[PDB]
Parts: structure tokens; C-alpha cells; sequence
């Protein structure tokens, strides 16, 4: 329940074979795969680079299956801009 | 040091001493001198209790007197041609053995005329009527029958109209003022675990909590903190109209301007509050917007249909009215809550080191439990729109029905013009004309209606014995219209006010009300009002046809039913 | 293409984080987001610039959402059943 970006870093290292499969594997593997990873990745890296981003709720998240995986809870986020 | 005598109400005179630099509210309340309820508020300008009369001598070299303070003053009994308020004067080297000097100020009550009506019948029909919206017309009828005062058959309570009155009526103040509590609203504080706010408290809560709110919210130092930003708000709501305005042929509009003029004084006073800006003027009306003002209006329409019944009365016959007045309560807690919320959660993680609005101060503070700061928030974002929005079409309605006065407000506001672009904070001196205009809007239409006060001691008004435990009501609406204290009362003639000023005639302006309880948003209704109508007179003129007098709708506030077409042409 | 739109979503929560008093916005963020990927996807796909950063949501974007939100919670209830039963 620790969340520790560097460990998929560290997984590479010594190589363990799939451990990040949320899109599938193979040729049915998610199409939109890295048409997702574009729009994800681009929208926080500009937003780290002008906002401070922080929450009093640090409470988990209830998550509720309607199919997909969700949120039940969306969480009161503040963007602080920094100026240097 | 420097030694002051000080004669006090008993006739004794009081010798003690103080440093210079220091105010004689100072003095009086580092020495403990028995100068009973001196200083009540501390030194925010928000009572008259440091009333103090002063030698000629002394009296003529002191500073000039500020309109917050003679404001003050107008609201003090026993006003004098030498009297000043002890808060504002620091001591000086020629007050060497000065000598002030504190102010000192029948038939039974059931002799006094009766309103013939019967509380019942009058209850039943707003069963019906869902509403009692003539009510202030029945009153005037009332006064004008039965002379300055009467008594309604109920308990006891006696109406009055008259300064004489008011005067006595603070006198008796107590430190812990009774205004009569509202039922419907308490009764929804109760049920859902909130506490009550200034507005519907009253004894050491009231008090605790009043001395913590003076200082953000009404303090000239407070006012001078977010007054910079009220400008910014008018500012943008004037260039915001000029550009609309000279797209057309004419260099005009003309239109409805309730709407644009109601969603003004929610983006200043979410600014002022909550350091937010809203992004309501300018641009559309959102859906958190209306939802609120309905709720408001809801809101108050569901007060008067449910006040005048006891909770055991209105339970079975209106609980429709009920669950209509909570889920308005509803709606606007959950606005309120969450400007709060959001700014709870910044406070948090950084504490600003320059001013970022009123509420930010308090929770900075930390005076005050949250569950307090909250019911006061709640309060303050909920009591800003209506009460300020109403009196602020009705001046710009009385411009367009009055060319001359309004000629003569623009010349004071383009005169004053850079003055204030430099630097905000003068409107409130430079603006003297403007402010005498929002007297005479508030004295014909005081959205205030009555002022309230369960009094604490055997008094006595106009030769009628008043027994403690009463109720006694200001109608502020029949007291504007006295042609005796007002010549020719209907002619809006705001230079009235600066006639009255000299001379020491005493409480003429009060629908703010008067002691500590007087209205906690008094000065920032006062700074949304004055400077979007200084914005406005300096780039438009503002017309109309519609010169038939606005008939008024009593829904617990005193407003307008009719909204008039007005026109404001830009000048080039 | 995508860039475009991080970019325009970024300087319009900046625009609007500048103007308060604080330098900050909180808000629930998840509106915002959801018109991000309609206007990243839509225009990565279809080259077409919808509008929908920055600017309030339209009539058709609120109506699509409802429209998936529908559509999976109508799935569970029927993907459990053959149709010889849902029907
Ligand atoms: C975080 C984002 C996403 C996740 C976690 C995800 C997950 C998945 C998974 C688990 C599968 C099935 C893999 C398998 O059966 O082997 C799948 C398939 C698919 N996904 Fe996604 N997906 C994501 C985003 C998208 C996007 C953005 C699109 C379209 C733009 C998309 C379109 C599809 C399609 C068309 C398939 C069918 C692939 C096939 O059957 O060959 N997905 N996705
Ligand atoms: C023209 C505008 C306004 C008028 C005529 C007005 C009138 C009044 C009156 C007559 C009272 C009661 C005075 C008394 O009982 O002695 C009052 C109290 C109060 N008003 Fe207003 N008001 C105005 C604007 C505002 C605004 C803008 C706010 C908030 C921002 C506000 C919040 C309050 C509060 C909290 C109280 C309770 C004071 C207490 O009980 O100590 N009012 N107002
Ligand atoms: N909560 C609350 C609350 C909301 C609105 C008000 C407004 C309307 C009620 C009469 C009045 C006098 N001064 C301000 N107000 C007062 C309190
Ligand atoms: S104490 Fe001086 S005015 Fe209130």
C-alpha cells in the first residue's frame, strides 16, 4: 500500500517478468496503450512544473466496480503556483 | 506622564494618569476607574461607550473628526457640540491636568394605544398568502393613527419610530444586548450539530464571539485591508459594462441591472471573505450562482410564514414550509461550506505573509473553535448579497430619477478620481457627498426593517412605563418618512445629511442598528456600494423613464418588487 | 498533438490560480479532467479541436459522459444473465 514509484525502477533491475500488465499482454494487448500514457504523462509533467499540488484528505479511497475500476470519492485537490 | 481628571456620571471627579501616545480608552482601562461599560468594544469604532466631552480649550486642537467616528458619535446619547470618542484620541503634552467629562442621559404601560389587529387572524392570513408582503405599509398606517408609539395585543411589545426613542434605547444596551431569537433559523442550526453565529446569539456566547470578529471584519484597519480589493471588483464591473455599452450605435445600455448588480456583490464579498476570486462579473451567471440566490430568496420567503407561529403551531400546519425553508438552509450551507473548506485546506499547508481576506485572518488567529469560525462564515457569506444588492439599485435608481444629484456626485468622484487610483482607501474620505447618498437611499428604503431589543430593565419612552422583558421594534421605514425630522421626507437630497452633522441632533442613521450589536458588515457593505457607484458616475450617466415610485415587498428584508430600466450611456 | 492540451489545460488553471488572493486553486479536479481526455483523445484521433480546456463543458460532452456512465452500470446488470433471462 506504499506508494513508491521507484520500485518499477528497481524491478527492472533485477528482472522479474510481468509485473505491469493493467493493459493486457500479447496482441489483444490495449490498443490505446500508449495513446493513454501521452495524454497521462504530458498533463502532470506540465502541471509539476507550475503547481504545488496537495490535500487534507489523505484518507484511502473508496473505489466502487461498475465494470471498470473506479473512484467513488473524488478528492478536494489544491493547486498552489509557484513563482521563482 | 500626564495626569487627567476625569468627572464621571455620579459627579465625581477621577484623577489618574497616563503616558503620551496613549488613548484615553487607555487610560481608562489600565487604571480600572469606575466608568461602568467604558470601552465595550475595545477600540474598533464599533460602540459609543468612550464618549468623552472635553474642554473648549482642548477640544478645538485635536484632529479633525473622520466620518467613522462621527458616525459613531451619531449613535452616542447624550451627544455634545465638544464631545469626541475616547478610543480615537491619544494623549498629548497639552492635556497636562485636562479635565473630560462622561455624559449622563409617567403612565403605566397599559395606557398606551393598541393596534387593533388580532395576532391570529393575522397569522391565518399569511397561512394563506404564503406571505405578508404589505406589512410595512400596515405599520405606517399604524403610527399615523396612533401617534409615535403603540403596543401590539400579544407578551409584551411596544413599536416606535422616533431618535428620541432609539437614543434611550441604547442607553439601556446591556453588555449582553437581547435581540429576539429566530426560531426558524436556530431550529436548523440545532438539527444538524452547527453552532449558532453572531446573528442568532445572544449572552457570553454572543459577546466571546463579537470581540473576536470586530477587529477582521469591521475594524478601519480591517476595512483598509480589503478595501483595495473591493475596488478591484468595481473596477472590472465598470470596464466590463463600458465595453458591452460601446458596441452599440448609441454608446448606451439599457437593461435589467438586478441580475449584474446581485453577482457583484457576491464576487466582492467571496473576495473580501475568502481572498477567492469568483469570475461572476463580467462574464455569465454559473449554476452554483442562482442556485444560491434562490435559495436566499427561499429562504426568506419561508421566514415569514413561520415566525409569527410557535414551532408547536407551524410542526402541523405548514411542515411543508418546513422542509422548503431546511433544504434552502440546505443549499446554502453547502455553498458557504465549501469556500471554507477550500480555504482550510490552503491555510493548512501555508500560512500567507500578506492579507488574503477576512475569514483567513480568524482561522490565522485561531481566537475562535473552527465550529464557530464556520457558523460566523456562514453568516457572513449568506447576510452579504441581498441586504447589499437592494439598497444598491435603489441608488442608482434615484440618480436616474434625480439628474442634479447625480451631476454633483460626478464631479466629486471624477475631482476624487486619481486619488483613489492611487490608492483605494481614500473613498472613504474622499467620498463624503457619495456616502451622505447611501443615507438617504437606506432612510427611504431601509432594507433593515426593525430594530430589536429585549430590554433589560424598567425604561421608559415617550411617558409610557416599560417594564424589563419587553420587546421594543424601530420601524425604520415610517421613522425615514417623519417630515418633522425630515423636511419634505420623499425628496432624495442626499446634502441633508451634512446639514444634520453640524448641529448635535442624534441617531438619524440607523439602519445598521446601534451599539456593539449594530451590524458586523456595516463597513463592508459600505466600501461594495460606494465604490462601484464612484466607478460607475466617473465613466456613465444613468437614465431612465420608469419615474413612478418603486412599490416595496416585505419578505423579513425590505426590497423592491419592481426592478426599473435604466440606461447608462458612457461619456467620451 | 497531446502536448497542446497539457499545455492549454496547465495555463488555464494557472490564469485562474493567479487570480486569487493566495496563489492557489482547490477544487475538485475531476470535471476538468474528464474534458482533458475528450479533447486530447478527440484531437489525437480526429485532428479536430473541440474546445473543451479552459471553457465550460458543452451540452454534448455532459451528455456523452452520462451516456458511459450508463452504459457500464447497465453492463454488470446484464452481463451476469444470459439474454434468455434479461430479456
Ligand atoms: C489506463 C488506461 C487503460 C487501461 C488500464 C486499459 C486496459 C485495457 C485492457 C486490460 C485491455 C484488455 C487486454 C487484453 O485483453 O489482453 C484493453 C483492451 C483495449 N483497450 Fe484499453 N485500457 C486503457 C486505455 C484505453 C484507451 C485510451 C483506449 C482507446 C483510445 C483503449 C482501447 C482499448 C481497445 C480497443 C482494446 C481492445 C484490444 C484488443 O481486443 O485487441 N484502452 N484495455
Ligand atoms: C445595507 C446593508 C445592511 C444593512 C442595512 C444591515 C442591517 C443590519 C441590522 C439592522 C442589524 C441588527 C442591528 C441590531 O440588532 O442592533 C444587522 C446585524 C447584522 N448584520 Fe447586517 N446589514 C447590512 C449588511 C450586512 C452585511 C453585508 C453583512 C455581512 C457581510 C451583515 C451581517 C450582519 C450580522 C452578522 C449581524 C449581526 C450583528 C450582531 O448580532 O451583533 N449585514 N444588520
Ligand atoms: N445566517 C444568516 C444571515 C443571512 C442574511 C442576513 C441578512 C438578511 C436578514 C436581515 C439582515 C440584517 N443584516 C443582514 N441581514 C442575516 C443573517
Ligand atoms: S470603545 Fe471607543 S468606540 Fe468602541
Amino acid at each position: 500500500e506504499r506508494y513508491n514509484p521507484q520500485r518499477w525502477l528497481d524491478i527492472r533491475g533485477s528482472g522479474r517478468n510481468f509485473h505491469h500488465v493493467p493493459f493486457g499482454f500479447g496482441m489483444r494487448q490495449c490498443l490505446g496503450r500508449r495513446l493513454a500514457e501521452a495524454e497521462m504523462l504530458l498533463l502532470l509533467h506540465h502541471v509539476l512544473k507550475h503547481f504545488l499540488v496537495e490535500t487534507l484528505t489523505q484518507e484511502d479511497i473508496k473505489m466502487v466496480y461498475s465494470f471498470i475500476l473506479r473512484p467513488g470519492t473524488s478528492p478536494l485537490l489544491t493547486f498552489r503556483a509557484i513563482n521563482h | 506622564k500626564i495626569t487627567v481628571h476625569f468627572i464621571n456620571r455620579d459627579g465625581e471627579t477621577l484623577t489618574t494618569k497616563g503616558k503620551v501616545g496613549d488613548s484615553l480608552l487607555d487610560v481608562v482601562v489600565e487604571n480600572n476607574l469606575d466608568i461602568d461599560g467604558f470601552g465595550a468594544c475595545e477600540g474598533t469604532l464599533a460602540c459609543s461607550t468612550c464618549h468623552l466631552i472635553f474642554e473648549d480649550h482642548i477640544y478645538e486642537k485635536l484632529d479633525a473628526i473622520t466620518d467613522e467616528e462621527n458616525d459613531m458619535l451619531d449613535l452616542a446619547y447624550g451627544l455634545t457640540d465638544r464631545s469626541r470618542l475616547g478610543c480615537q484620541i491619544c494623549l498629548t503634552k497639552s492635556m497636562d491636568n485636562m479635565t473630560v467629562r462622561v455624559p449622563e442621559t409617567v403612565l403605566p404601560f397599559e395606557a398606551m394605544p393598541q393596534h387593533p389587529g388580532n395576532r391570529w387572524l393575522r397569522l391565518l392570513q399569511i397561512w394563506r398568502e404564503q406571505g405578508y408582503e404589505h406589512l410595512h405599509l400596515e405599520m405606517h398606517q399604524t403610527f399615523q393613527e396612533l401617534g409615535p408609539i403603540f403596543r401590539y395585543n400579544l407578551p409584551r411589545m411596544v413599536c416606535v419610530m422616533l431618535p428620541e426613542d432609539v437614543e434611550k434605547l441604547q442607553q439601556v444596551d446591556s453588555l449582553h444586548p437581547c435581540r429576539m431569537i429566530l426560531e426558524p433559523w436556530v431550529a436548523y442550526r440545532q438539527h444538524r450539530g452547527h453552532k449558532c453565529g453572531v446573528f442568532l446569539l445572544n449572552g457570553p456566547e454572543w459577546r466571546f464571539n463579537r470581540l473576536r470578529l470586530n477587529p477582521d471584519v469591521l475594524s478601519p484597519k480591517a476595512v483598509q485591508r480589503f478595501l483595495p480589493m473591493v475596488d478591484a471588483v468595481a473596477r472590472d464591473f465598470s470596464q466590463a459594462l463600458k465595453k458591452k455599452v460601446l458596441q452599440n450605435a448609441r454608446g448606451s445600455l439599457t437593461l435589467d441591472v438586478q441580475p449584474s448588480i446581485f453577482h457583484y456583490t457576491i464576487e466582492a464579498s467571496n473576495l473580501a471573505l475568502f481572498g477567492e476570486r469568483l469570475g461572476l462579473v463580467g462574464h455569465s451567471p454559473s449554476s452554483a450562482s442562482l442556485n444560491f440566490l434562490h435559495a436566499l430568496e427561499v429562504m426568506f420567503k419561508s421566514t415569514v410564514q413561520l415566525m409569527f407561529m410557535p414551532r408547536s403551531l407551524s410542526r402541523w400546519i405548514s411542515p411543508k414550509v418546513w422542509k422548503e425553508h431546511f433544504e434552502a438552509w440546505d443549499c446554502i450551507f453547502q455553498y458557504g461550506d465549501n469556500c471554507i473548506q477550500k480555504i482550510y485546506q490552503e491555510l493548512a499547508f501555508n500560512r500567507p505573509q500578506h492579507y488574503t481576506g477576512i475569514v483567513a485572518e480568524l482561522l490565522l488567529k485561531a481566537e475562535l473553535s473552527l465550529e464557530a469560525i464556520k457558523a460566523n462564515s456562514m453568516e457572513l457569506t449568506a447576510g452579504s448579497v441581498d441586504t447589499t444588492a437592494f439598497p444598491l439599485l435603489m441608488t442608482l435608481f434615484e440618480l436616474a430619477r434625480n439628474p442634479d444629484v447625480q451631476q454633483i456626485l460626478r464631479q466629486e468622484s471624477l475631482a476624487a478620481a486619481a486619488s483613489i487610483s492611487e490608492h483605494p482607501q481614500k473613498a472613504t474620505t474622499e467620498l463624503p457627498l457619495l456616502r451622505a447618498a447611501l443615507k438617504e437611499t437606506l432612510r427611504l428604503y431601509p432594507v433593515g426593517l426593525f430594530l430589536e431589543r429585549v430590554v433589560s430593565s424598567d425604561l421608559v419612552l415617550q411617558n409610557y412605563h416599560i417594564p424589563a422583558g419587553t420587546l421594543v421594534q424601530v420601524f425604520l421605514y415610517s421613522l425615514g418618512r417623519n417630515a418633522a425630522l425630515f423636511p419634505r421626507p420623499e425628496r432624495y437630497n442626499p446634502q441633508r445629511w451634512l446639514d444634520i452633522r453640524g448641529s448635535g441632533r442624534n441617531f438619524h442613521h440607523v439602519p445598521f442598528g446601534f451599539g456593539m450589536r449594530q451590524c458586523l458588515g456595516r463597513r463592508l457593505a459600505e466600501a461594495e456600494m460606494l465604490l462601484l457607484l464612484h466607478h460607475v458616475l466617473k465613466h456613465f450617466l444613468v437614465e431612465t423613464l420608469t419615474q413612478e415610485d418603486i412599490k416595496m415587498v416585505y419578505s423579513f428584508i425590505l426590497r423592491p418588487g419592481t426592478s426599473p430600466l435604466l440606461t447608462f450611456r458612457a461619456i467620451n
